[PDB]
């Protein structure tokens, strides 16, 4: 009984820690990816804003 | 199954219509209709014909003025060939990778490097080109500061080298990664595991140096003492002093009672035990 | 308690992620339509009893409690993985879409300067 | 480990909320620009 | 610190430049009709002045500059950036005075909802509710703002988002010595989470809260209600909540104060308890 | 091999083309320089690549562009960060100034974090690194990002306690713990921070530490229930009795109970040095 329960608990905690480390690595990768995506989208929105403003002022000057 | 025949006939009719239209300013429409025909074949689930149609559509797109969409079409054609003659898939993925690197997007290039390496090693038995691809991916990722994927590639190549008896590179990679993890507050708990594996690999070179290596690891990382893995390693090291098979066999059985050891770990354990 | 709070807030984050994916698809479609229009413009026991005293008894039960709770913890932990795992894929997908978006506007800008000259 | 993960997940949540706000502004201005372009093209014809 | 003085001086000089530019803009309009360029340019000057004042740590000056920029740009019939400038002014005033922030955010919400931008309006409503709760003891304003934001989010098809607003409203109602509303919200949230695969585990706790707040209205009706909960979520028996509730009921049945106190102390010893639970327990002990 | 030499030759040709085109006298030169810098990076030539990126950024800024010029400056800085810390520092400072002018204060705080990180790890620098951390924490606090601000403040407090007096560390730990008291997630760590404060006082003198721990116990009763309260009481008794043997016994027992991070042990040894 002692061995059964002790090794069962050891296996449970080991699997818990394994999936937790896997999830932490995945979460770090996700954090890097989302930081990149935020940078990319901020740059894209700034670029499109500048382009549309430039087009508006150009058409106003020409019309 | 008449549905497959119907889809094949519809895709062939669409391809014929595309060919007549292109044969009849028309470059853009020709490329678009060819791409639609390739997608129709892909929908029909004819991997060979769909891949051929999509690759000729990619070529015609290259005939059209565009690079980014051209690279997207190259990578999509490589994915389509994935389930076809692997040489064409590999070459098209090389072309897409080169185009992406030329555009400066190194991260996607290294992701495609990993993809090609994995598909090549899983399908074909040769490993050297896959290792080279993984190394190239790690180089780009580290140059771009993508630590996670570069470290994953380094770990993969280290594992392959250890499997290939080139334990020196594997142990060096594991040691550097583990000390870097020690530097960072995060992932340190897992890094010791790498040391354990590395320590096992270390014994493969010789026996007497195992004690010195474990002492160096202990003084470098004192908390590594708490690891039951280190206790098991030292018990087995002491047991190996005598030509007895019962000791280490019972030890590995008891440890396996806790968690199921990886197949590679069992293989290397048997290798060390026998000789 | 911390596990439960993390799981619930991760569920909220996943719903938000789906919402922002829908928003990104809306952005893609609207920008494509605008560009086209603009182009068209142109377990038995746990402790042995060294002494037959009450101090031992509760130990077993105590230990048992923790054991049982760990069981529960298992599902909790596993559950978390699932959620985040799914979210992983979603993020990768949006990347490609985002790329296309910017790429298009790039040439669009050039067009806005190419025809005027 | 749980405490560290909790803090990291909260930071990720704030990151996601900020990205949501940026995307909301982006879509708002995209809709406004779409309306302006539609009006301009319709009236210019 | 020379940095602070230098930043203040340059910000003041740029703000004076903006003021003189707006002043002679009217003269130019009357004389030669330069156009609308002068107003927009003054708008960017005011925004830069506000940013530089913020970098100088003078929040009041930044807020004032944001208000002037908002007014000047709204005169050009551009309401979106006007509301953005009101939001900036409210953020600036947050450190100096938390009252002007309220009206600035109200105006921003009105502008945003004029165009159907209900997301920003609801977020600003939540922010104003939080500001009211932190500053003023008048929980009614926070409740109104929170319920308005929750209604907007429900109209936005945002699931699992207004639920937090409903939970906050329930907590406020329970704190305000009104129980039926909080009990109803708690039970509704719990039964909703029942069908949620993840929130179901937490759902049970919500029931307890309802029961807890249902124990202030009257003892027996709460006890009976537990059965209604107990049948709904039989796993609630496995939790310590059933044991705690039944033991408290048994102790109160015979005025056993010592048992009540000992159980509360032991439960706190297991883990720290929240202020809400302590207040509920204290109020129940009055009987 | 062939690849590096060919890519280097192509980059040289691109630089020559851009130089002659500018001599003909504008953006096309900027894209040519950017492509040449990408060519150098592909060649793995860390040198002459960050310089090319900086030159392209300056050329594009020549026409008042800031966004993409700032991005290219940051790229040059990151490229030179591994090769030459000074060039990366200059590029990061330029990016910080440009984004502060444009209002991207979050980017400025991130660049300050990067500068402080390189100063602590790459260079031998503590004062400027501490100043950069403080500036980044203030910027993040202004941008409603308090987690990184608290982390940087805790790091600065640790550094100050290590090299300077503990008064700054005392204030930082006390304020952080008080803020975390009401915080539900950070409450448990709050006690730890409070605990640290006591240690910071014990190094200075026993009376101040005693008064501080009494104040914390009265204000925050939970700290009493933790093992840290008993450990601090025992250490206080050992110091008061001027019997370093008891201090040593308590330290060994506490180390045996749980592992140490090599910092608490160092502080306790320093305290043992002043016990006399």
């Amino acid at each position: 009984t002692r061995h059964s329960e002790i090794i069962k608990l050891e296996n449970s905690i080991r699997e818990l820690h394994d999936m937790f480390m896997d999830m932490a690595m995945l979460v770090e990768s996700q954090g890097e990816m989302i930081d990149r995506i935020e940078y990319n989208v901020e740059h894209a929105v700034d670029y499109v804003e500048r382009a549309v403003s430039d087009t508006k002022k150009a058409v106003k000057y020409q019309s | 199954g008449m549905d497959t025949s119907g889809k094949q006939a519809e895709a062939m009719a669409l391809l014929a219509e595309a060919e007549r239209k292109v044969k009849n300013s028309k470059i853009e429409e020709a490329c678009e209709i060819y791409a639609r025909a390739a997608n129709m074949f892909k929908m029909a689930k004819n991997w060979s014909a769909a891949g051929n149609a999509f690759c000729q559509a990619a070529q015609l797109h290259l005939q059209l003025q565009s690079k980014h969409d051209a690279a997207t079409c190259f990578v999509d054609a490589g994915n389509a060939f994935k389930k076809a003659d692997p040489q064409e898939a590999i070459n098209c993925l090389m072309r897409a990778i080169e185009i992406y690197t030329d555009m400066g997007r190194f991260t996607i290039a290294a992701k495609h490097h990993i993809s090609i390496a994995e598909i090549y090693e899983t399908e074909l038995v040769d490993v050297e080109k896959a290792i080279a691809h993984y190394e190239q991916s790690a180089d780009y990722y580290k140059g771009e500061e993508s630590n996670s994927s570069a470290n994953k590639c380094l770990l993969k190549v280290a594992g392959y080298a250890a499997q290939l008896e080139q334990y020196q590179k594997a142990i060096d990679i594991y040691e550097q990664v583990g000390t870097s993890a020690m530097d960072s507050p995060l992932l340190k708990y897992s890094a010791k595991d790498y040391f354990f594996k590395a320590a096992l690999c270390h014994f493969c070179i010789d026996m007497l140096n195992a004690k010195l290596a474990v002492q160096k690891y202990e003084e470098l990382f004192p908390a590594f003492s708490d690891s039951r893995e280190c206790k098991l390693m030292k018990k087995l090291l002491e047991a190996h002093e005598e030509q007895n098979v019962d000791s280490y066999t019972e030890s590995v059985k008891e440890y396996d009672s806790i968690s199921r050891l990886d197949q590679w770990l069992t293989t290397m354990l048997l290798r060390i035990k026998k000789t | 308690d911390a596990g439960i709070r993390t799981l619930v807030m991760l569920d909220e984050q996943g719903e938000q992620l789906e919402r922002i994916e829908e928003g990104m698809d809306q952005i893609n479609k609207d920008m494509k339509e605008a560009e086209k229009n603009l182009t068209d413009l142109g377990s038995g026991g746990f402790i042995r009893r060294v002494t037959n005293d009450a101090r031992e008894n509760e130990m077993d039960e105590n230990l048992e409690q923790v054991s049982g709770i760990i069981g529960n913890l298992r599902h909790m932990a596993l559950d978390m993985g699932n959620e985040i795992d799914t979210q992983n894929r979603q993020i990768d997908r949006i990347m490609e879409k985002a790329d296309s978006n910017k790429t298009r506007i790039d040439e669009a800008n050039q067009r806005a300067t190419k025809m005027l000259g």
